């Protein structure tokens, strides 16, 4: 997203990589949040 | 019950999580002090033993800028998680 | 002309003025160029494109892994080795995982309904 | 003065694995336990690397192997066989060239405008009287002028004396050519393995920067010969060589990641973007 | 990417944002599966 | 608060933050001063197409006694204020000394074109160190010319940055072969600069001397007219280690350097560890400044009288403001 | 292409900075929604 | 936690004490709300 | 009355002008020096 298809830019880029992890943390989070909610809200019953 | 609980020790993650989170938060905090933010070095003593009062500052000056935005961002999450912990110790509350 | 960049060129539909040279997208970069030497117009496209995932046991237990490769087909193609084991997904191709007719409690979510885990010799 | 050998029998090239090998300090500061990740010049994990041998079975394997941002040079030896190296654009007077040789008194470095022929090597001779290997023969290049660098160590002697067995030497060299400085790493390994390269780790440490400033494209090889009595050739033909072998890779610019323990060594190291699980290792 | 490389002369959104590296997971539960669990939910309550 | 009344409460403060009492300045002891004069005084300077290069090791580097002559026209530094010149050791330092044409000395820099800067001399982008240039008219030229000096004037492509290119081959503009013979579109890549007495400014020749180094990161060897000091310990001091300065607790260490090391790091990427430049043993660095504080008052309409709470102490003198009562 | 990599990093820097800037702006807002959503969920649970 | 143990940077920080005093005065509302928290769920009951 | 003039159809080399006519300034705004042959340009006025 930031300097995609440059090498110049990734080199510099190199000292972001906490902040960069940090968001894809934050992400990664926010999805599994979501199908844990999906399954807690839809999955009561166990038996079809 | 007991003899459930003294067997197994992983049911009780939803506080280890809690407590790692906040470890790991911190621990990244304190990571995030390596990082030029564009300046020619991650230390005060180097640029204030190498140059000058005249153009010491922009290096400086970029450096707090960095150090600033790593701590607004700590407080933000700080904020998000104590409103979710809030929540669930209200339903706590209300469950007693 | 001087524009540097890496990119995949392709034949191009749209007419420019005689006072045009270049295209821009929204983002504001460079999309369609005029060759000088033989007056056309080529369209510019980045060739780096999809999604790759990876699902793994522990270390400890063994070093073997599967690829997840987002929007693409396997039914060669963009993939870092097609090696065997081919499945294919609504969530993409499956590399390193064999696939099986049961139905357990699954161990780790791919996506779309499909799971996978480890088991018996040893594979995914 | 040198000579063209007319004994060798050619085969096709040989090719090994470099096992998680060629991982050298990238700086002079002091670190323990830390993970560390960095961005320079390495030999690529599990690289397909080109092997040559001496020995008289006969194969005596000594051309002239290009340099690509670097290179990853191991040798296994028993007898002190591979003792020089040279480097160049041209190697035909035209150029400087840059040698290096040990010549078992002294180590010689020098930047200079030298005339090499086809076939550069040294040679030992065996007197049968009275036990004493010898070096005789130096037959690199033929002149020099406009010679700029100098370097002579302090005068040594070495064991050059024919030994047989199992091999026990690994040195192992990466150079690379930046900016005008020419920097070498070194190591040494004793081992008793007999025919490929040890699995391991080993880090190397820096071992000298020379300020050449040389355009260099093309590198060589300097090994040394045994004459004994036993084949009556006059300098062609009564050449018998020794028991070597080197390991020859190329560097290419990647991102690794260090491990560096409590005392400060290097253990550990992952070589980031070669297959995705060390991708997550990495992240 | 054979798609998005095909319509380049006509504007799209999901090939801009997936050539800047914003990619979109699907969900762990299909439609089908939560109208398994709808049904079989209408069912015991029905029934039982 | 930013307020002359503050309410009931308690409030945290700054951490118990303590002041360096002495300040120590620890140099290696070299008592040679290495040579201003085979350097800037020479009889003799190389041409620019072969440029000669010279290590200098075991120094004081104290340049205050160029003063007394060699007034220098141009004097541009790299990567280091003027001003610390006087507080810096360095590692390697190399002086790289020619003779140009004057109007060529702006050549001399980082990302410049030029034929000096792309077919004789060039410096890297990355550059620490910097460029001396001084007039030398009235030693370098005579009258009926000097054409002791040459320069490249051909060249396929241009150089790399501190490479030297010495050898003449007869260049080729056109496209037949020329084999070694000069005629048309054959031309012979150097040639001789002109220097006469009665030229024009820009027609003078320049004395060129750059010299490059690096700093903070090795062991050095050549370092300022800074005199030293006694070594302290367990007490918050400020240092001066190299040119490395600072503020801390130096504290006896168990840490085995490496022969070619001298700084130690931290995983936030700050000093630890230094070994002493005078005699060769590891310290670290601590700093002097830990705990935290809080204040417990009432309302200031109330009364005046205060509680101080210090996180992390015993009290069972300290490191407080008051013992008090 | 117009600068040599001496006064090239400036602006190359700047616009890292900025599009970090954008990309937490993003993360932020993603997990302010994420947080309403899911207290929406837990009422939908309770409700269910 | 900026620049610790200098005075250089201190005086060019001094214009953004209004900011560490913001974080600050979040934090500490954090810290009171958690308290606050722990004594309304556990104090339910006055009599031991 | 300083002179204006066009140029065009060029093949911009300067690698002419080392034989003669050394420059005591060349200053160079909006392009860096070594990017000139890797560039063309536009419509170029010659102010003498
Ligand atoms: C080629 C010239 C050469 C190079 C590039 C190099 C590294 C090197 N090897 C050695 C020990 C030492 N060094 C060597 C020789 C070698 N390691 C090699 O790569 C080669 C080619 C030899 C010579 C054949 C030997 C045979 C021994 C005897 C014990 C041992 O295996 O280390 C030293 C420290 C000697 C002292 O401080 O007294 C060094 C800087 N050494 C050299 O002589
Ligand atoms: C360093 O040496 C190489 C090889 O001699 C040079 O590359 C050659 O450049 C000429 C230019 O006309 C070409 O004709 C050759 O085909 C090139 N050979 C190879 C292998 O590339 C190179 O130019 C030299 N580098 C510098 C900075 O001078
Ligand atoms: C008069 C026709 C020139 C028109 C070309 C316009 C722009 C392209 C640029 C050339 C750069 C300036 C030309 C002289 C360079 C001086 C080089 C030197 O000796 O230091
Ligand atoms: C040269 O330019 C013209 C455009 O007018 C073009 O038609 C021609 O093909 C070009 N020559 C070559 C070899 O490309
Ligand atoms: C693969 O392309 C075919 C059409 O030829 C289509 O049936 C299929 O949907 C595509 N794969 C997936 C996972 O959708
Ligand atoms: C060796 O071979 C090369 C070329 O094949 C030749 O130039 C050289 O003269 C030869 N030397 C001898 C001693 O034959
Ligand atoms: C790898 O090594 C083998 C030797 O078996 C060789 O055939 C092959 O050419 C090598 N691959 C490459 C890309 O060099
Ligand atoms: C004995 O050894 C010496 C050197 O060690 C050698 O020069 C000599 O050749 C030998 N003696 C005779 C008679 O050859
Ligand atoms: C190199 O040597 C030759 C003759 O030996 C001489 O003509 C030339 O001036 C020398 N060049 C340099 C840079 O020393
Ligand atoms: C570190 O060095 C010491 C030698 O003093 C050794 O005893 C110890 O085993 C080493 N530590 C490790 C992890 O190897
Ligand atoms: C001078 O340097 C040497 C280190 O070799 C050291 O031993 C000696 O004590 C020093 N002299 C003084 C007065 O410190
Ligand atoms: C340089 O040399 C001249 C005479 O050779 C002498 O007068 C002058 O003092 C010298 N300057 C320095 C700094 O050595």
């Amino acid at each position: 997203y930031i300097c995609g298809d440059s090498t110049e830019c990734s080199n510099l880029l190199l000292q972001y990589g906490s902040f960069c992890t940090q968001l894809n943390r934050a992400l990664t989070g926010i999805a599994v949040e979501q199908d844990k909610n999906t399954q807690e809200v839809f999955a009561q019953v166990k038996q079809i | 019950i007991q003899d459930s609980l003294s067997s197994t020790a992983s049911a009780l993650g939803k506080l280890q999580d809690v407590v790692n989170q906040n470890a790991q938060a911190l621990n990244t905090l304190v990571k995030q002090l390596s990082s030029n933010f564009g300046a020619i070095s991650s230390v005060l003593n180097d640029i204030l033993s190498r140059l000058d009062k005249v153009e010491a500052e922009v290096q400086i000056d970029r450096l707090i800028t960095g150090r600033l935005q790593s701590l607004q961002t700590y407080v933000t999450q700080q904020l998000i998680r104590a409103a979710e912990i809030r929540a669930s110790a209200n339903l706590a509350a209300t469950k007693m | 002309n001087g524009l540097t960049g890496t990119g995949v060129l392709t034949e191009s539909n749209k007419k420019f003025l005689p006072f045009q040279q270049f295209g821009r997208d929204i983002a504001d970069t460079t999309d369609a160029v005029r060759d000088p030497q033989t007056l056309e117009i080529l369209d510019i496209t980045p060739c780096s494109f999809g999604g790759v995932s990876v699902i793994t046991p522990g270390t400890n237990t063994s070093n073997q892994v599967a690829v997840l490769y987002q929007d693409v087909n396997c039914t060669t193609w963009r993939v870092y080795s097609t090696g065997s084991n081919v499945f294919q997904t609504r969530a993409g191709c499956l590399i390193g995982a064999e696939h099986v007719n049961n139905s357990y409690e699954c161990d780790i979510p791919i996506g779309a309904g499909i799971c996978a885990s480890y088991q018996t010799s040893q594979s995914i | 003065q040198c000579v063209n050998l007319t004994t060798r029998t050619q085969l096709p090239p040989a090719y090994t694995n470099s096992f998680t090998r060629g991982v050298y300090y990238p700086d002079k500061v002091f670190r323990s336990s830390v993970l560390h990740s960095t961005q320079d010049l390495f030999l690529p994990f599990f690289s397909n690397v080109t092997w040559f041998h001496a020995i008289h079975v006969k194969r005596f394997d000594n051309p002239v192997l290009p340099f690509n941002d670097g290179v990853y040079f191991a040798s296994t030896e028993k007898s002190n066989i591979i003792r020089g190296w040279i480097f160049g654009t041209t190697l035909d007077s035209k150029t400087q060239s840059l040698l290096i040789v040990n010549n078992a008194t002294n180590v010689v470095i020098k930047v200079c405008e030298f005339q090499f022929c086809n076939d550069p090597f040294l040679g030992v001779y065996y007197h049968k009287n009275n036990k004493s290997w010898m070096e005789s023969e130096f037959r690199v290049y033929s002149s020099a002028n406009n010679c700029t660098f100098e370097y002579v160590s302090q005068p040594f002697l070495m064991d050059l004396e024919g030994k047989q067995g199992n091999f026990k030497n690994l040195r192992e060299f990466v150079f690379k050519n930046i900016d005008g400085y020419f920097k070498i790493y070194s190591k040494h390994t004793p081992i008793n393995l007999v025919r490929d390269l040890p699995q391991g780790f080993s880090a190397l440490e820096p071992l000298v920067d020379l300020p050449i400033g040389i355009n260099i494209t093309r590198f060589q090889t300097l090994l040394a010969l045994h004459r004994s009595y036993l084949t009556p050739g006059d300098s062609s033909s009564g050449w018998t060589a020794g028991a070597a072998a080197y390991y020859v890779g190329y560097l290419q610019p990647r991102t690794f990641l260090l491990k560096y323990n409590e005392n400060g060594t290097i253990t550990d190291a992952v070589d980031c973007a070669l297959d995705p699980l060390s991708e997550t290792k990495c992240t | 990417y054979g798609d998005c490389l095909g319509d380049i002369a006509a504007r799209d959104l999901i090939c801009a944002q997936k050539f800047n590296g914003l990619t979109v997971l699907p969900p762990l539960l299909t439609d089908e599966m939560i109208a398994q669990y709808t049904s079989a939910l209408l069912a015991g309550t029905i029934t039982s | 608060l930013k307020s002359f009344t503050v309410e009931k409460g308690i409030y945290q403060t700054s951490n118990f933050r303590v002041q360096p009492t002495e300040s120590i300045v620890r140099f290696p002891n070299i008592t040679n001063l290495c040579p201003f004069g085979e350097v800037f005084n020479a009889t003799r300077f190389a041409s620019v197409y072969a440029w000669n290069r010279k290590r200098i090791s075991n120094c004081v580097a104290d340049y205050s006694v160029l003063y007394n002559s060699a007034s220098f026209s141009t004097f541009k530094c790299y990567g280091v204020s003027p001003t610390k010149l006087n507080d810096l050791c360095f590692t390697n330092v190399y002086a790289d000394s020619f003779v140009i044409r004057g109007d060529e000395v702006r050549q001399i820099a980082p990302g410049q074109t030029g034929k000096i800067a792309d077919y004789n001399y060039k410096l890297p982008d990355d550059f620490t160190g910097c460029v001396i240039a001084w007039n030398s008219n009235n030693l370098d030229s005579k009258v009926g010319g000097n054409y002791n000096y040459l320069y490249r004037l051909f060249r396929k492509s241009n150089l790399k940055p501190f490479e030297r290119d010495i050898s003449t081959e007869i260049y080729q503009a056109g496209s037949t072969p020329c084999n070694g013979v000069e005629g048309f579109n054959c031309y012979f890549p150097l040639q001789s600069y002109g220097f006469q007495p009665t030229n024009g400014v820009g027609y003078q020749p320049y004395r060129v001397v750059v010299l490059s180094f690096e700093l903070l990161h090795a062991p050095a060897t050549v370092c300022g007219p800074k005199k030293s000091t006694n070594l302290v310990k367990n007490k918050c001091v400020n240092f001066n280690f190299n040119g490395l300065t600072g503020t801390g607790v130096l504290t006896e260490s168990n840490k085995k350097f490496l022969p070619f090391q001298q700084f130690g790091r931290d995983i936030a990427d700050t000093t630890d560890a230094v070994r002493d430049p005078q005699t060769l043993e590891i310290l670290d660095i601590t700093p002097c400044s830990f705990g935290g504080v809080s204040v417990i008052t009432p309302g200031t309409n109330t009364s005046n009288q205060v509680a101080v709470l210090y996180q992390d102490v015993n009290c069972t003198t300290w490191r407080v403001y008051s013992t008090g009562s």
